[PDB]
């Protein structure tokens, strides 16, 4: 699914993809405490999955 | 019960809807690029309707 549309869904940094999920139906396979950092810096995101 | 079944059977809006609801059949050109692409698709939504 990612290799079908590499020209669209691959984002360069962590911060440039937060604009993608806050404007469309985008999701992440990003990881670590980036998600745990952005969980409580704003109440507009949600970590899904273990 | 009838209105629950009717509201469950939603109209199709994308390819995954017709991949889910199998009441309406579908197909394409037999030896075109559409049948060529669906034979090698490993996405398991286009692959499911390819099957």
């Amino acid at each position: 699914f990612m290799s079908s549309r590499r020209q669209s869904v691959l984002v360069k940094s962590n911060e440039e993809g937060i604009q993608r999920v806050l404007t469309s139906d985008y999701a992440f396979l990003m990881e670590s405490t980036t998600i745990e950092f952005v969980t409580q810096r704003n109440c507009n995101l949600t970590q899904i999955g273990g | 019960a009838f209105l629950t079944v009717e509201r469950m059977e939603s109209p199709i809006d994308s390819a995954d809807d017709l991949a889910k609801q199998t009441k309406i059949e579908y197909g394409a050109v037999e030896d075109g690029a559409t049948m060529t692409f669906f034979k090698k698709s490993k996405i398991s939504t286009y692959d499911k309707m390819w099957a």
